[PDB]
């Protein structure tokens, strides 16, 4: 389950468990309570459904919402006061490398964006994209093909 | 286009044009007495000092923009908007397909005329935009934005035969767009397109692993470096994007069969042939730019630590990183704290939580949990967390292993006594169990070393949450996790 999140999230490692920590983060504020009416043993399969309406209710409640929090998270990580002194993660948590002396000069090829990662474009990724910006309307047949 | 223009007059009576200030279709559309359809709020915008006349056809307008016009132009720029997506969609649907059809290239002069439609050059009053592949002139973006699927459809072919055409559309890019700018964004654009090209030259054609390993061995030993050419301030040729895009998919190769060559055996005297010419190419030339990039792809493929483990004392895969950064480096290379999340008041109990393990007092803990708002459950799933990370940290450490059993659990089971956030008895039953190492999630013995500390780390994560989760859809959850015989 995590090589299939950090293949299917077009993220790096670290930041896909940073997505995992924050949906079982987010999962606790939510202390409206209006999930009434389902077996809390789970015996029948229409309280398992309801249970499943409700939880994929709050979980697209917070899928929706981490784009505007993963480069704060970066920062704040980035900015903690013991692993910041550690050289590894300067030259690639959100630091840039410059501060290394042994380097070429600042040349318009030599920054530190035009070296950085990016991801590579699979199927999985596909999925996910479809699914935010409303497939089952606009595009229906390459959600089909990518369910099967 | 005179499709459209013989459009537009059976339309609306000769002439729905976009306004002449902002050059695009009219939102509130005022007609003037001359037939003239502009902007609300250019025209708001621009005649009310003295000069109450026409910017097109010079002619004075009488009293005032009152007339706006709720039947007719709405609709006709509605329809005529339709129309124009229609037809842009068209036209980028022949470009597609028709004009790139085979993998012999088309002639120069339409790659020309292809190259120059992009432009919507001088006309008197913003100067020089650039469109989204049009055959029209009525269509604007009031900045002017740089697309690549003209990149993209001029890579198909082989990039031997379209160096000097792209070439010539960066030259006109940088004379008349980009010309002192960040250059960075469009050459990282340029080098992604470059790369993409050739994975779709090599993916989608057909040869073995060995020629194109032996090919990018022949690229990397024959390789001039020749980096004072393209160097300076302006100088960019498309040989020397296709040099450092070649370079970053051999260190992507090299970086895969590193992650590869960690999780598994030895690799068949011709993968360690190739990462001997890496070896050999990264230590001739002093352009770590791209050792950075190598890091930066490990730590992307499989994570931080990955690296750290990477990042020990003689190790057979050193090389992988700068001189500085290896004699600059402890063996303490502790770990990252990923429940900073919470952020802000997480951070500070587990700041006094290592206080009161370096010391003996306890009052501190306390003490920054009554400095911190956002009550009861997430208080004291801050307070368990920062109780797993420090004495986690302490018994991960060689160097400090065991440390609240000396004269510490004292301090810390006094601090259980005395308060009552988190002396509740399933709570109390749980912390008795971390405090002591007597909880059953530590001892997970996976022997992979690595991916065992995260599953470990998301047990105890989703065990607190349970317990100080008082929450209806957690009340399954928590039968799954203590009453499996009621399951
Ligand atoms: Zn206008």
């Amino acid at each position: 389950d995590l090589e299939q999140l950090t293949k299917m999230l077009g993220r790096s490692a670290d930041e896909t468990i940073h997505v995992v920590h924050l949906i079982l983060s987010s999962l606790l504020r939510v202390q409206s309570h209006g999930v009434l009416n389902f077996n809390a043993e789970l015996s029948t399969k229409g309280c398992r459904n309801n249970w499943e309406k409700h939880f994929e209710t709050l979980l697209l409640r917070e899928l929706k919402h981490l784009d505007k929090n993963l480069p704060a998270i970066n920062a704040l990580i980035s900015q903690d006061e013991r692993i910041s002194s550690n050289p590894v993660t300067k030259i690639i948590y959100g630091d840039p490398a410059t501060f290394l002396p042994h380097l070429p000069q600042k040349s318009i090829i030599h920054c530190s964006k035009i070296w950085s990662c990016r991801r590579k474009i699979t199927v999985e990724y596909l999925q996910h994209i479809v699914e935010q910006k409303n497939g089952k309307e606009t595009v229906p047949v390459l959600w089909h093909f990518l369910q099967k | 286009c005179d499709c459209k223009d013989k459009a537009s007059k059976k339309f609306s009576r000769f002439g729905i044009q976009p306004c002449f200030i902002c050059h695009g279709d009219a939102q509130d559309p005022v007609c003037l007495p001359c037939d003239h359809v502009y902007c609300l709020r250019c025209i708001q915008t621009w005649l009310i000092p003295g000069q109450m006349m026409c910017p097109y056809c010079l002619t004075d307008l009488p009293d005032k923009f009152s007339p706006t016009v709720s039947q007719d132009h709405r609709k006709a720029i509605e329809k005529h908007a339709q129309f124009r997506h229609m037809c842009n969609s068209f036209f980028v649907d022949l470009v597609s397909t028709m004009c790139f059809k085979d993998n012999t290239p088309p002639e120069k002069s339409v790659i020309d005329t292809l190259l120059s439609l992009l432009f919507v050059q001088k006309e008197l009053l913003h100067r020089e935009h650039t469109k989204s592949l049009s055959p029209f002139d009525d269509v604007v973006d009031q900045t002017p934005v740089i697309r690549s699927v003209l990149l993209k459809l001029l890579l198909k072919y082989s990039f031997h035969e379209v160096k000097d055409y792209i070439q010539n559309y960066l030259t006109q890019l940088e004379k008349k767009a980009f010309l002192t700018e960040d250059k960075t964004e469009l050459y990282l654009l340029f080098i992604s397109c470059l790369e993409d090209s050739v994975h779709q030259k090599t993916s989608a054609g057909c040869r073995n692993l060995e020629q194109v390993l032996r090919e990018e061995g022949h690229f990397l030993r024959t390789y001039s470096p020749g980096l004072q050419g393209q160097e300076p301030v302006r100088i960019a040729s498309v040989e020397y994007l296709q040099e450092v895009a070649r370079v970053r998919l051999c260190l992507d190769l090299a970086a895969d069969f590193l992650s590869e060559l960690q999780e598994g055996s030895e690799l068949a005297e011709d993968k360690r042939r190739f990462l001997k010419h890496v070896e050999e190419f990264c230590t001739r030339v002093n352009n770590d730019w791209h050792r950075v990039y190598l890091v930066r792809k490990l730590s992307s493929q499989r994570g931080m630590e990955f690296v750290q483990s990477f990042s020990k004392q003689g190790h057979p895969c050193q090389w992988v990183f700068p001189r500085k950064v290896i004699a600059q480096q402890k063996d303490h290379v502790s770990l990252m704290d990923r429940y900073l999340v919470h952020g802000n008041e997480y951070k500070a109990v587990r700041d006094a939580t290592a206080k009161a393990v370096l010391e003996c007092k306890t009052l501190d803990i306390g003490n920054a949990l009554m400095a911190c708002r956002s009550p009861k459950p997430q208080q004291t799933a801050y307070l368990l967390l920062a109780l797993y990370t420090e004495v986690a940290a302490l018994y991960r450490s060689p160097n400090g292993s065991l440390h609240p059993e000396a004269k510490q659990l004292e301090a810390v089971n006094k601090f259980i006594k005395e308060s009552k956030i988190l002396s509740d008895p399933n709570i109390r039953c749980f912390a008795r169990s971390l405090v002591d190492n007597t909880l059953p999630l530590l001892k997970i013995r996976s022997a992979n070393s690595i991916l065992k500390g995260t599953v470990t780390e998301m047990a105890v994560h989703v065990a607190t949450i349970l317990l100080c989760g008082h929450n209806q859809i957690l009340k399954p959850l928590r039968n799954l996790a203590f009453y499996p015989v009621n399951m």
